[PDB]
């Protein structure tokens, strides 16, 4: 109704992609983000979901250089530097990911699965500074996440790699 | 609940053998080594045997038979041993004598990349030698291949607490990560350990990165979360694997193959006692003997690798499933079939 | 001339001249024509295309000109002005065209303008003399083109140039039209296959590109590029076109990797094989041990393993209504 009577309203397409993308529906969801970019070039936070989507079907790291663009556009959306450097990491260059999950998680002192995501990056090159305290906030920061009772920063295949309670990992991967 | 595949894809790995060591007729064993389907065809060719039986604690029982997987063949030194050697030394890839293919392992991949992976069986006769992974020809070398992640600070105090109570030893580490390596050599030497007690190697394709653990001594296992298959891998090669089950499942793995080992004295209780059983086996250097003779004899005969039982066994599973649930009685806890 | 080489737009500090010198000798001795520098690791300049190149660094850029000379390699020098330019201060043009000047008696002779990865927030101003960004790039594109004398070369980087840029289809694609109508061959456009990814599978999409940019294109060959994948190889023999693409294509321009000579290899079986893939799988194989550069017994990281997956964010935007302004009054509206 909204997109029928203001055809170019940007915010109602940035919503329908997103619960397309929710509907797992995605060509649609994916044209209605392009739709929206054309009708407003700024809008970054578009760039950082058409991306989610883009290689949420499969890999295109297309969608990593559209994270880069919505980099570029505003430097402080610390959520475009945390979809890179997952991407790295899911190719497997961890320093620069690790150095992109460092940067986004210091421009927003707190943001609870970027840092876990980090502190897994971190483990996987052994970097035992800040070791027992990483531990205990990430524990802290998942049992937050579990009375609070939705999605968990911690993966599950993660989870276990941590001291955290069988009650925790067992919630977690009801989840 | 873990299959043995290895008994399948690698069943060049079920004979043994090396040439006479530059040590004065002593056994050290996992220095340079032959394998190879073809291997027994080789013993003909072999201008002068040695033939010592692999004597496990039978008594002159039970052993005094052929058992030729169960013993050494050991080639006193020729001048085409020394040819050999010295391949390996400078690198050839590999030659043909008396009709029977001699192969550097390091660049196996060259003769055939699918059976580098492992897809397909490495086809010749495979020479192995510590040296060609820059390792002490006359030291202890403890392994560990897993990835990198599965080790924390408290595991390294750990493995640092033996390799200093046992001085003349080195720890085999993977650049697996690449990068993470000079990041815990930094933990290494901030506790005290100069850059020359660990030696880490390159990753390499199954084949090798399975053949390679024959040369190591014992392997340390990691307690945070225990090598799932790359432990097997290590069991498929003879080398003995000494752990601590924790309590999430995947520290209880490694010490599921040892019970399927039928060997409990490598599994561990606690921390210390744990210490106590990696520094005895690389103290004793007669315990050793024992545990690798008898893990390389019963491994072959243990009910792990023969995919035969566990098929059965998984079937008749099957069997108590639906016999179970088909008659409407609801799931429940399926305990001794 | 067909177009085939190699760019220096990926990461790296303008290395020693031997490494670029064997790069350079690959290129001669085994039939690369082709050759760029644009590296994202442009210190400072990529974006500060104003700054003038001190002495030091023009005469490396000496050194760059001689070994393209000596090795007869075509150098190109490209730089990107999209992201602090203004289309309405010919000032600005003037200093484009003196830098220009400095490093094309410097002896390059060809040059791409770099509209790709640009801001996209023009002044108003330009917005409404110059309709949009492709109708004002363009015009100063074609106005550098006439100022060098309409060079033979001349590359070109647009904003658009994958499927996920040309808003929302090729065939839809108004910036890309008006491209095609205002440029003149004499410049080439450069774009990266209907994927990111170019897995060049579409040929009637190139004949749609090609008819709507009005040229055959030009493939900026990133497929192994770094400036979006550096572990995305080929393991088989090299693809991304077909034996009909060679008429429809007017160039090839490839970003290496780590894997040096693995490259190479790539982009040699790519010269020949152009003037069938699997005896570039048998060169890749011959080269691979001729190679024996970073040979790692095929095994180099990237191992498979069991490795899990990464997670990511979104959220939801709220909209506002704005109000009245309107600001007029009247004095005398009775009778
Ligand atoms: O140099 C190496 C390192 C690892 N692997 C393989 O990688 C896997 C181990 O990694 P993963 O963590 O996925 O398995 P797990 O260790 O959990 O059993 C096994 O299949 C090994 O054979 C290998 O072949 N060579």
């Amino acid at each position: 109704k909204a997109l029928e009577v203001f055809p170019e309203f940007a915010a109602a397409h940035s919503n329908l992609a997103s619960v397309l993308q929710q509907q797992g529906k995605l060509q649609e969801a994916l044209m209605h983000y392009k739709e929206a970019i054309r009708i407003s070039p700024t809008f970054a936070d578009a760039y950082s979901n058409m991306g989610n989507t883009l290689k949420e079907m499969q890999d295109v790291q297309g969608a990593l250089q559209c994270y880069t663009r919505a980099i570029q556009i505003n430097p402080a959306f610390a959520d475009a530097h945390s979809n890179l450097a997952s991407i790295h990491k899911d190719s497997g260059n961890i320093p620069e990911a690790i150095a992109s999950y460092r940067t986004a998680l210091k421009l927003k002192p707190d943001f609870p699965d970027a840092y876990c995501n980090l502190a897994h990056c971190l483990q996987i090159v052994c970097d035992w500074t800040d070791y027992d305290e990483r531990m205990k906030k990430l524990v802290s920061i998942v049992a937050d996440q579990l009375e609070k009772n939705r999605l968990p920063s911690v993966h599950p295949h993660h989870s276990m790699l941590y001291p955290l309670s069988h009650g925790f990992r067992k919630a977690i991967a009801e989840r | 609940f873990f299959i043995g595949d290895h008994a399948n894809m690698f069943p060049h790995l079920k004979k043994k053998a090396v040439i006479d060591f530059k040590s004065n007729g002593h056994i050290y064993d996992n220095r340079i080594v032959l394998n190879g389907i073809d291997l027994k065809a080789f013993l003909d060719s072999l201008p002068d045997v040695k033939i010592v039986k692999m004597k496990c604690p039978d008594g002159g029982d039970n052993a005094d038979s052929s058992n030729t997987a169960l013993n050494m063949p050991v080639i006193p030194m020729n001048t085409i041993a020394e040819a050999v050697i010295e391949m390996i030394n400078r690198g050839q890839i590999q030659i043909t004598i008396n009709g029977f293919s001699i192969s550097n392992g390091l660049a196996t991949t060259q003769i055939n990349n699918k059976a580098a992976t492992g897809e397909e069986v490495p086809r010749t006769i495979i020479v192995t030698t510590r040296s060609q992974y820059g390792l002490p020809e006359d030291a202890i070398v403890y392994c560990n291949f897993n990835q990198l992640y599965k080790i924390d600070p408290s595991t390294l105090q750990m493995w640092a607490n033996i390799l200093k109570r046992v001085p003349n030893s080195v720890l085999w580490l993977l650049r697996f990560p690449a990068v993470g390596e000079p990041n815990i050599q930094q933990y290494a030497q901030n506790m005290g350990l100069p850059q020359n007690r660990i030696i880490f190697s390159p990753v390499a394709p199954k084949e090798e990165h399975v053949r390679r653990g024959q040369l190591a001594d014992v392997c340390l296992d990691t307690p945070l979360c225990n090598g799932h298959t790359t432990g097997m891998d290590v069991l498929w090669a003879g080398t003995p694997m000494v752990t601590m089950p924790g309590e999430t499942l995947a520290s209880r793995v490694a010490a599921s193959q040892l019970t399927c080992l039928g060997c409990l004295e490598l599994i561990a209780k606690n921390r210390q006692e744990y210490e106590d059983i990696a520094v005895k086996l690389g103290t004793d250097l007669e315990y050793l003997k024992k545990v690798r003779g008898k893990v390389w004899k019963q491994r072959i005969s243990s009910p792990l690798f023969n995919t035969k039982q566990y098929t059965m066994e998984l079937e008749r599973l099957y069997l108590q499933m639906w016999e179970h649930y088909a008659a409407g009685n609801k799931p429940d806890h399926m305990i001794k079939p | 001339r067909f177009l085939c080489g190699v760019v220096e737009g990926f990461y790296g500090r303008p290395w020693v001249m031997e490494q670029r010198k064997e790069l350079f000798r690959r290129l001669q001795k085994w039939e690369l024509n082709t050759y760029l520098y644009a590296p994202k690791d442009d210190y400072k300049h990529r974006m500060f295309w104003r700054e003038m190149y001190s002495v030091e660094e023009a005469e490396q850029l000496m050194t760059l000109i001689s070994a393209a000379r000596e090795y007869e390699i075509e150098f190109i020098y490209a730089i990107s002005p999209g992201l602090d330019i203004t289309f309405s201060n010919p000032k600005e043009v003037s200093t484009l065209k003196r830098k220009l000047d400095q490093v094309s008696q410097f002896g390059c002779r060809s040059f791409a303008l770099l509209f790709d990865d640009i801001d996209h927030n023009m002044c108003a101003a330009d917005k409404e003399v110059f309709s949009s960004f492709a109708h004002a790039q363009v015009s100063i594109t074609n106005e550098i083109y006439q100022y060098l004398g309409e060079p033979e070369t001349f590359l070109f980087c647009p904003t658009e140039y994958c499927g996920t840029f040309c808003y929302p289809n090729v065939s839809q694609s108004p910036y890309l039209r008006t491209v095609g109508e205002k440029l003149l061959p004499g410049i080439e456009v450069l774009w990266t296959g209907p994927k990111v990814v170019s897995k060049e599978i579409p040929v009637e999409s190139i004949e749609e590109v090609s008819k709507i940019i009005k040229r055959a294109p030009v493939i900026w060959d990133n497929i192994h590029a770094n400036d979006y994948d550096q572990k995305r190889l080929f393991l088989g023999p090299y693809k991304g076109r077909s034996t009909e693409l060679i008429p429809r294509l007017k160039g090839v321009l490839t970003n290496p990797n780590c894997e040096f000579e693995a490259n190479y290899v790539a982009i040699h079986t790519l010269a020949t094989w152009y003037k069938s893939p699997q005896m570039a799988l048998k060169l890749a194989l011959t080269e691979w041990l001729q190679e024996f550069g970073v040979p790692h017994q095929y095994s180099s990281r990237q191992v498979a393993h069991s490795g899990a997956k990464a997670s990511v964010v979104d959220g939801t935007p709220l909209v506002a209504a704005p109000s009245l302004n309107a600001t007029t009054v009247v004095t005398t509206v009775y009778q």
